[PDB]
């Protein structure tokens, strides 16, 4: 099992500087020796064999050399210590005692795996006691795509190995937008080269095309004779402006100081991969569905134990819904009532389904609830535990026979007494209540029919004639939202016109939903439509991803879809979803988890957070078999970088253990106090081994090289957050950004945090995209673990309440605006204020963010506002007082307004506010215009956890901030009128 | 007959609002609404069918209504009316349904029982003052669940280390006993029984150090028996706060909303 906490021994967060570590010598002789804390295994070793011959049976001890040490880690682990260059503080042992045995078997193999087990969190020995065939079978055939990546990675000289490590990061198009362009002399780049023998850099300045292919820009270099500060590389012939920091360097202003280098430089600096088959590798009559002319039943046959007391409840019973993602094929069906103390049935629950009628997705869905009726008329339902498994298994083979499964806890706030879009599969703690079932035998096994017998019953179902406004109600269905009312008049529309749908591929999502999957003959018809369908944009395609397309199918062509059209820009700007929706897929071998490994193992950067969002939730019993098989197919073929994500886990992990120690420990100590210890702990020499020189988790092109401990420090917080500070070891820091911070706290759950931020990021970029220069600060954000994460600290920004103090009058904020942007620099400031005022203004009245203040609001010293702190979003305020009512977060209130016109007295009708709203309304309706892609964003983490975001009913929320089912005139008309009740009047 | 005396009837309910009214019900529960699209002309007979609540829309041009063309009834009523008595099969299959179970507006306002609206302002201030006290009293009981839930995950996880650590001090006697019991017959023909003495004093160093670590995990056992009993209790006191803090914050939420539909408005 993982680790519990995260000290240096069970119960001790810290060794003593020397400690008794009892030593089990190979011939029955057990020596206390004592060790210092930090000590090498090298050293310890030697310590005890000399110190062995004091003591009998000494002869019978082979060389020092011939041995190395075995003992338990906090993970119960019987770990075999090969890296002898390991302090004894750093092996997480259980208790201080190691055993001297003899190296066996392969050691390349179990160095390997202990490095794998250490990233992911878990020992994967583990993986190797889990008798599920499916487990064993996918951790042998993902070895196809581990293979491939890393062929394609060494395939091209250095090259193709260094399009891994450090892979372009540009937009998804060179199309320059209008705005953006007309900062240009229809480029200036100062490139910087270290020549040696100092190895100095002369500035030089070129004008230079902007649509020059990187290969461009060092032709006008040599003929007039890597971006400074980080390691991202321009090493694809994309052009110039399209990578994403020089496209930034033009909005923004500034002048791209790039550096050139020579290419030996880095290609000898990259070491060789090699993806390693491991051991597990090397290891160890059917009827169709449609042929058996049965209804579906399923016996429920008993359940352990539940855990309610019999004077509050007067019975419980199982209920149970067979279920195609999230709506039922039939109607549910329960059990009769029982006694609490005698949880048997034995009871067939026969189901209003036809067998060979079964979509391929088919799954059960159940719960143990208990019911009491002592008040009233109505009785109270509750669930008490709950448990989905698929009615196919991996093999396409109905289940068969009887089950024993142990159920899951109700997650908190799920009301309904079913949980359909939870985990399939049972509870590992089989100390939780267990039911047992029966499924029906067919004389055989039953399997799935294959696709030429689907297309067979297609082909014999389906065995010009159009009108004007159809076509045109056809487009207006296509365009309406993912949560919009589909009648049961507009599905048979729908269904009646599937082959011309196709003309208009985007109508796909609500054509699925037209489709009775409780038929086999409309849904063999639908598979042979999405077969030959047109690919939608990769935006639609993840829809078909989501917690309502279950099909194998469906899915498969929203792979198909990404797989030719996703860029990696777009991959890894929506990546969180794309790892969320692996919760939703039925089977841990499906073509989604194979594209995302695919790219993880092609690009480092995918790589990065692909690595770090399974791992925020190896925590997470009911996804963290799922994501530590696939967290290990990703550690054996990443390569080099493992080593790297070595250097960041142990990094954290020391951050968390000293931050344990301050909330638990030392929490009744004053800040004086923690800060001593803060420090002391700090400057010994294991802290800095680790947390020194390694890459930031928040972005692995920013290198996190020595720590500037006196600017490091406590924040005043319950959880005791741990402001942190970098030396940027690039040979240029001063050209990008030199001494690096982020912010660790661990106790808070950051992934609102973390989701909110990528919303706005992603809004920015619609913004910018159509000509909108609306500015927003989506710093970086990253939950590492249960409640741990990493927060971006942006330089040079202060709170509002910081401004009104250095009480303070109306004009402050505005006149500091002006003290630290004084002469020509106002009028640019004033702009970017202004621009980031509408464009947060816009977004988080959208998204229902927790209400600002002079604490939630920041000002950077070039003018650009931004929040923080983003803990609820949507209609976090609906459940605690029952107001429907969309809130206004951000009140523009005279402060800010005297900012916007310049200091105007009456700032409500001045030229500056009018183009202040101009740029609101141009947000709002921007935003309006993608809603389809924000909607489907918050329904892919519908199965996260997030307590804000758990049903359909929670993503309601946007659909009433854009006035979905409004007119665009009528959505700004109550955009108008929100802004208006919110800064009384002004607004017209 | 009658025109928006409709018990079934409802104005500007939301989708969410007919997902909680249908929820659970059986099949031929219905309700019409007003159209989402808020053009107050059209309006939405929700349906309960197969555990799904189907949206159908009813169409109205002239003086007709109906779901889809030829539009042949005179008043919305006539249109529930018709379909209260006959089946939905004839306007389209799969469905094999009647409008028989109906979603009344009176057992809606039966929650609220008061009369003068200071009365429902006075109850209303009663019923949240209630909500937030059962409300901070489930949030910290559930913190406890979490905590010793988290709590015994640790104890099982170094109950098992302590499982594996005794099996390797185990090893390290009958390694001992393998090895000594050769050697202390060398020793007693030559004399040494000193070092036989050695032999055992190490000998009892092992079954000591090995009756410590038994008892440190017998004492976590025990621990982890206490705890997973008082999970048992934590989990008991959740699923009976559970039901009555949904209903608690169903008859604040109907109060407020008596406030609201009983005040001034646009
Ligand atoms: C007066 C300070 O006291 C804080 O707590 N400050 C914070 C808090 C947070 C923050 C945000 N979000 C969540 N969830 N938590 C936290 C927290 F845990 F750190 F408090 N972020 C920043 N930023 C990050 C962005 O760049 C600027 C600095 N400053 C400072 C503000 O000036």
């Amino acid at each position: 099992p993982p680790r519990p906490s995260s000290g240096e021994l069970w119960g001790i967060h810290l060794m003593p500087p020397r400690i008794l570590v009892e030593c089990l010598l190979p011939n029955g002789m057990i020596v206390t020796l004592e060790c210092l804390r930090e000590a090498t295994l090298i050293t310890i070793k030697h310590e005890l064999f000399k110190e062995a011959r004091k003591y009998p049976l000494h002869q019978l001890l082979q060389d020092e050399s011939s041995y190395i040490f075995v003992s338990v880690t906090q993970e119960a682990e019987r770990e075999e210590f090969f890296d002898e260059t390991r302090r004894l503080c750093d092996l997480r042992l259980f208790q201080p005692f190691l055993k001297v045995i003899e190296p066996v078997g392969n050691r390349e193999e179990k160095i390997l795996n202990r490095e794998i087990g250490f990233a992911i969190g878990m020992p994967v020995c583990e993986f190797d006691m889990v008798k599920d065939p499916e487990v064993q079978d996918f951790r042998r055939n993902i070895l196809n795509v581990c293979k491939e990546a890393v062929d394609l990675r060494d395939l091209n000289s250095p090259h193709s190995r260094a399009m891994y490590v450090y892979p372009p990061n540009v937009e998804s198009s060179p199309e320059l937008p209008k705005h953006i362009y007309n900062k240009l002399d229809k480029i200036i780049v100062v490139i910087w080269v270290i020549v040696s023998p100092n190895n100095d850099k002369q500035k030089y300045t070129l004008k230079i095309n902007h649509d020059c292919v990187p290969e461009q820009v060092i032709a006008e270099a040599i003929r007039k004779k890597k971006v400074c500060g980080c390691d991202e590389y321009f090493l694809e012939k994309y052009p110039l402006s399209q990578y994403k920091y020089i496209r930034s360097c033009i909005m923004l202003g500034r002048m791209p100081n790039l550096m050139l280098m020579a290419k030996e430089s880095l290609y000898s600096q990259l070491p060789m991969d090699c993806f390693t088959m491991p051991s597990y590798s090397r290891r160890i009559s059917t009827k169709s569905l449609w042929v058996i002319n049965s209804a579906l039943r399923i016996k429920i046959l008993c359940a352990t134990y539940v855990n309610v007391n019999i004077r509050d409840i007067d019975k419980i019973y199982v209920r149970t819904g067979i279920y195609h993602g999230g709506e039922p094929l039939c109607d549910n069906v329960n059990t009769q009532r029982v006694p609490c103390s005698n949880p048997r049935w034995n009871e067939w629950l026969n189901y209003d389904i036809y067998i060979p009628d079964l979509p391929r997705a088919a799954r059960l869905c159940l719960s143990i609830c208990s019911v009491k009726g002592r008040k009233g008329a109505k009785e109270e339902h509750c669930p008490l535990a709950w448990g989905n498994i698929n009615l196919f298994d991996y093999t396409d083979t109905l289940v068969s026979g009887k089950m024993a499964l142990n159920l899951w806890p109700v997650p908190h706030g799920l009301e309904d007494l079913l949980n359909p879009i939870g985990v399939t599969g049972s509870n590992p703690n089989k100390e939780t209540p267990c039911l047992e079932l029966e499924f029906d035998w067919f004389s055989s096994v039953v399997k799935f029919p294959d696709m030429s017998v689907i297309e067979e019953h297609a082909n014999w179902s389906v065995s010009n004639e159009l009108r004007e406004n159809d076509k045109e109600q056809l487009k207006a269905i296509s365009t309406r939202d993912p949560l919009s009312e589909i009648t049961e008049q507009e599905k048979d529309f729908l269904w009646s016109h599937r082959h011309y749908c196709v003309t208009i591929p985007e109508i796909l999502p609500k054509l699925l939903l037209s489709v009775k999957w409780n038929s086999r003959d409309e849904v063999a018809q639908m598979y042979c439509l999405v077969k030959d369908w047109p690919p939608i944009k990769p935006e639609q395609a993840m829809e078909l991803l989501d917690c309502n397309y279950p099909d194998p199918m469906v899915r498969g062509f929203a792979v198909r879809c990404l797989e030719k059209y996703l860029t990696d820009d777009k991959l890894s700007q929506y990546l969180i979803q794309l790892v969320q929706v692996l919760k939703y897929e039925q089977y841990l071998d499906n073509l989604l988890v194979r594209f995302l490994l695919k790219k993880a193992l092609t690009n480092q950067r995918i790589g990065h957070f692909f690595f770090w969002h399974l791992k925020s939730e190896m925590h997470n019993k009911t996804v963290s078999q799922r994501f530590g098989l696939l967290l290990e197919s990703y550690c054996r073929a990443c390569g080099m970088y493992l080593k790297h994500l070595n250097r960041q886990v142990e990094a954290m992990e020391k951050l968390i253990n000293l931050t344990d120690i301050l909330k638990q420990e030392k929490k009744d100590e004053t800040q004086k106090v923690q800060m001593k210890f803060l420090v002391e702990q700090m400057r010994r020499p294991d802290f800095m081994d680790a947390l020194q020189g390694f890459l930031s988790p928040l972005n692995p092109a920013h290198q996190l090289g020595n720590l500037r401990l006196e600017e490091c420090r406590i924040m005043s917080s319950a959880k005791r957050p741990l402001w942190l500070n970098w030396e940027n070891p690039d040979i240029m820091s001063e050209l990008l950004f030199q001494n690096n911070e982020i912010i660790f706290k661990n106790g808070d759950d950051l992934r609102q945090d973390m989701l909110t931020l990528q919303i706005i990021r992603i809004m920015e970029n619609i913004w910018q995209n159509q000509g909108l220069d609306l500015r927003m600060l989506p710093y970086g954000c990253l939950s590492i673990g249960d409640c741990v994460g990493l927060i971006e600290v942006v330089r040079n920004s202060h709170t509002i309440m910081q401004i009104q103090c250095k009480q303070f009058n109306s004009h402050t904020l505005h006149q500091w605006l002006k003290d630290k942007n004084k002469g020509e620099i106002y009028d640019a400031a004033i702009d970017l204020f202004t621009r980031s005022c509408a464009g947060y203004c816009v977004a988080t009245f959208i998204l229902g963010i927790g209400d600002r203040h002079n604490s939630n609001i920041m000002v950077k010293d070039d003018g650009q506002l931004f929040h923080i702190d983003f803990g609820h979003f949507l209609d976090h305020k609906k459940k605690k007082f029952g107001y429907k009512r969309e809130r206004v977060p951000f009140v523009l209130t005279q402060d800010f307004l005297i900012v916007i016109s310049k200091g105007a007295q009456e700032c409500t009708k001045t030229r500056e506010f009018e183009r202040f709203q101009e740029m609101c309304y141009k947000a709002y309706l921007a935003i309006r215009q993608h809603a389809n892609l924000f909607i489907n964003l918050f329904s892919m983490m519908l199965g996260s956890g997030m307590p804000e975001l758990q049903s359909f009913d929670d993503i309601a929320y946007i659909r009433k901030t854009l006035a979905l089912d409004k007119t665009e005139q009528e959505a700004l008309e109550y955009f108008m009128k929100q802004m208006n009740d919110a800064h009384h009047g002004g607004w017209t | 007959m009658s025109l928006q005396d409709a018990e079934w009837y409802w104005g500007d309910i939301s989708r969410e609002e007919v997902n909680e009214k249908l929820r659970d019900t059986a099949d031929g529960t219905f309700l019409v609404r007003d159209a989402s699209t808020k053009m107050h002309g059209d309006y939405t007979l929700t349906l309960r069918k197969g555990g799904n609540n189907k949206l159908i829309k009813i169409f109205h041009r002239d003086g007709k209504y109906g779901f889809s063309d030829p539009l042949t009834f005179s008043s919305v009523v006539e249109l529930i009316n018709h379909y209260r008595n006959e089946s939905l099969a004839q306007y389209n299959p799969k469905l094999d349904v009647k409008l028989l179970y109906p979603v009344s507006k009176y057992q809606q306002d039966q929650v609220v029982k008061e009369d003068n609206i200071e009365a429902v302002g006075k109850k209303l201030h009663e019923y949240n003052t209630q909500f937030q006290e059962k409300s901070r009293e489930y949030d910290r009981l559930y913190e406890e669940y979490t905590r010793t839930s988290q709590e015994i995950q640790m104890k099982r996880t170094a109950i098992e280390a302590f499982n594996e650590t005794i099996k390797i001090f185990e090893e390290q006697c009958q390694t001992q006993e393998r090895y000594s019991k050769e050697y202390i017959e060398k020793f007693k023909r030559e004399g040494n029984e000193k070092e036989i003495q050695r032999i055992m004093h190490n000998y009892d160093k092992l079954k000591s150090r090995i009756s410590e670590i038994i008892d440190s995990r017998r004492r976590l056992e025990e621990d982890l028996k206490k705890q997973a009993a008082e999970y048992r209790e934590i989990d008991k006191r959740m699923n009976s706060i559970k039901p009555d803090l949904i209903q608690l914050r169903k008859t604040r939420d109907q109060y407020l909303m008596w406030l609201t539909q009983k005040g001034v408005r646009q």
